[PDB]
């Protein structure tokens, strides 16, 4: 049972240490959203141009 | 000597009730399973 507990604490450790990752991965989905709105924008702007020929 | 004899048999009476109370085999079944459900787990930044 201590021999357990100790490798318990050491799963929490890691799960501490992904916790960057975690944050680089919420970075990535804002700028992942930001991109699909504005390049929508670029399509629909050469939609409309389209449109207007 | 009835009062010597009865003193004498309440004095081993007492001896003996002293010794059944001591006389018992102690145990030690307290194992860490309740350590293994102590797992303390950070709380995620979602």
């Amino acid at each position: 049972g201590f021999e357990e507990a100790i490798t318990l604490e050491e799963r929490a450790q890691k799960s501490a240490e992904a916790q960057i990752m975690l944050f680089q991965a919420k970075r990535e989905n804002v700028q992942f959203q930001l991109e699909a709105a504005y390049r929508a924008r670029l399509h629909h702007v050469n939609n409309e141009i389209k449109k207007r020929l | 000597p009835w009062i010597m004899v009865f003193l004498v048999s309440m004095a081993l009476l007492w001896a003996i009730m002293t010794m059944v109370f001591f006389l018992y085999q102690p145990r030690s079944v307290s194992s860490a399973k309740g350590f293994s459900d102590r797992t303390v787990y950070l709380n995620w930044k979602w």
